[PDB]
RNA sequence: AGAGUUAAAUUAUAACUAAGCUGUAAAAAGCCCUAGUUAAAAUAAAAUAACCCACGAAAGUGACUCUAAUAAUCCUGACACACGAUAGCUAGGACCCAAACUGGGAUUAGAUACCCCACUAUGCCUAGCCCUAAACCCAAAUAGUUACAUAACAAAACUA
């Protein structure tokens, strides 16, 4: 009955999980090539704030940490 | 009452028997507790044999201290009776008297239940 | 941290007639000694209700429920104190708090002075609820402690910039 | 309501002095010790269908 | 949520006895440091009561005793705040039993399964996560009424 539809979601679920596997590292290198252009979006996003408020350097005490890239 | 003792102690004569009562009873003092009475329930033949401090006893003496103390105190007086090697089995219950009788008014009968399945004139 | 006396001599005994003539032994029974917790809960609400209130006699004035939910509240922190796992009660002193803080709000609506009183004496101070209830994430604190930065720092050199300009034109006014 | 609660508490704090002429202390330690080991009470208890209590036989 | 406790069972491991023991529709494999009986802690799990219908906001909760303890003079309310079964992750313990997995044995054209034998992560405790369920009673919360009324079924139909 509604089974139908359900089932579908099962097939449809599980021949998600198999291709996550085998396209799993592959899934690796796009995702924290991801997060390398994340981080850096960020920190355009911080000069444009400097360049802007026209001051040339960074203001003082100002390293721009890295949230994106950060594990453990 | 508010607390009671039900201590099951190791079959003895007379002379050790007064020993252990009292020394007991002198611990209940000792952690400021007031005792009200002192219950002999007799020595029998135990349900089952238990197994207390290498020891699997047959028989006991079946006791019964009745006494107020305070909440912060029960605990410290199980860990004296725990480590005796004398008492069988130690056990403290919130005392039966205590608890209030509400009339058992009767039995308010439960006729049965209607109105669940709805009305279909089916088959 | 207020201290509630061992020999307070229970809250329903305290007001009948022949009390402290008699013996030690019935005194240490109905003194806080041998009581529940919820006797001395009982204590500690008439005493707060006492000293914060005006009218002892009223349950239903916001005023006197904002104290006996506040003593229910510091019960739960030492419950709090002593279980650090136990979610339960967490719980009931978390949604406590704020039913507080609502007729607290309801106070603030209504009677002004009275409210200003029970601030002072419980050691309640009301907050506003903010605007725009958001969660600040990583990222969005950051953006924001460098803004500042770079605001101050601004703001700094504009300092500088115009004081080189007063010095000077101080400095030919005056030869 | 006040006159039922002064009534109550004076029954029982009344009731506490008459049992505080009863209890061990120091000195009834070794007489009350003696006592109890001399006299066991039995709790045993039974029942019958019409709701009559019957105690353990007479000995 | 703590702190303590253990009734039946199981098992270490001894002592007698027997050579078989375990297992399925039927057999093999397996164990014979095995089985029966007599003794016995640790860990785990909580017969019966329950034909009951309590408690908790939900998830949940039914061995024993005590301590702490169940928000709100009580309408609704988010992306905010605190929770959340199983499985899962991290570190430290636990391991009677169960068991993904894997390895044997059968079953079969094949059997990566159903059936048997082991045995592990894993269920267990402490701290920290992960925040998902057919998390369903598929029936939103709070006042109400049984008046109008049958698409079908099912837990009858409705207002605010
Ligand atoms: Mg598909
Ligand atoms: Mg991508
Ligand atoms: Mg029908
Ligand atoms: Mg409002
Ligand atoms: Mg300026
Ligand atoms: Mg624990
Ligand atoms: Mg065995
Ligand atoms: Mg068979
Ligand atoms: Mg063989
Ligand atoms: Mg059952
Ligand atoms: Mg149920
Ligand atoms: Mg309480
Ligand atoms: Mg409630
Ligand atoms: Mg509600
Ligand atoms: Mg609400
Ligand atoms: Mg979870
Ligand atoms: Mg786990
Ligand atoms: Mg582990
Ligand atoms: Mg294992
Ligand atoms: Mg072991
Ligand atoms: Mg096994
Ligand atoms: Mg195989
Ligand atoms: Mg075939
Ligand atoms: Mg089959
Ligand atoms: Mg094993
Ligand atoms: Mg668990
Ligand atoms: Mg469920
Ligand atoms: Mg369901
Ligand atoms: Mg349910
Ligand atoms: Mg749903
Ligand atoms: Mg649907
Ligand atoms: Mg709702
Ligand atoms: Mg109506
Ligand atoms: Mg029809």
């Amino acid at each position: 009955k509604n089974i139908l539809k359900i089932r579908r979601r099962k097939m449809n679920h599980h021949k998600y999980r198999k291709l996550v596997k085998r396209t799993r590292f592959l899934r690796r290198k796009v995702r924290e090539g991801r997060l390398r252009q994340k981080q850096v979006k960020f920190e355009r996003d911080l000069k444009r704030i400097w360049q802007k408020a026209g001051l040339k350097e960074a203001p003082a005490g100002w390293q721009t940490p890295k949230i994106y890239l950060k594990n453990q | 009452p508010r607390y009671e003792l039900a201590l099951i102690l190791k079959a003895m004569q007379r002379p050790e028997t007064a020993a252990a009562l009292k020394r007991t009873l002198e611990a209940l003092m000792d952690r400021g507790a007031v005792v009200r009475n002192l219950e002999n329930l007799g020595e029998r033949m135990l349900p089952y044999k238990i197994s207390a401090h290498n020891q699997r006893h047959s028989r006991g003496g079946y006791f019964l201290v009745d006494f107020y103390a305070p909440a912060t105190t029960v605990e410290s007086m199980m860990e004296h009776l725990s480590r005796d090697i004398d008492v069988i089995r130690p056990n403290i219950v919130k005392h039966p008297l205590t608890q209030e009788v509400k009339e058992c008014e009767g039995i308010v009968p439960v006729p049965l239940e209607e109105k669940l399945y709805s009305t279909k004139k089916r088959k | 941290q207020d201290d509630p006396p061992p020999s307070m001599l229970l809250l329903d005994y305290q007001n009948v007639p022949g009390i402290h003539k008699v013996d030690d032994v019935v005194k240490r029974l109905l003194s806080l000694e041998m009581a529940n917790q919820k006797e001395k809960l009982k204590i500690k609400k008439m005493q707060l209700m006492n000293k914060v209130l005006e009218n002892p006699e009223d349950t239903s004035s916001l005023e006197a429920r904002i104290v006996a939910l506040t003593v229910k509240i510091r019960n739960y922190e030492e419950h709090m104190q002593k279980h650090r796992k136990d979610k339960a009660h967490k719980r009931f002193l978390l949604m406590s708090i704020d039913q507080r803080k609502k007729m607290l709000k309801n106070l603030r609506e209504t009677n002004y002075a009275v409210f200003e009183k029970i601030c002072k004496e419980l050691g309640i101070e009301y907050t506003f609820p903010p605007p725009y209830h958001r969660k600040a994430h990583r990222r969005w604190v950051t953006k924001k402690a460098l803004c500042t930065q770079v605001f101050r720092e601004v703001q700094k050199l504009k300092k500088q910039k115009r004081a080189l300009r007063a010095a000077a034109v101080a400095a030919h006014k005056q030869g | 309501e006040a006159q039922a609660w002064a009534q109550l508490k004076e029954q029982e704090v009344l009731q506490l002095q008459e049992e505080a002429k009863t209890f061990i202390t120091r000195e009834n330690l070794e007489a009350r010790v003696e006592e109890a080991l001399d006299s066991p009470k039995s709790y045993n208890w039974a029942i019958t269908r019409e709701g009559l209590v019957v105690r353990p036989q007479q000995k």
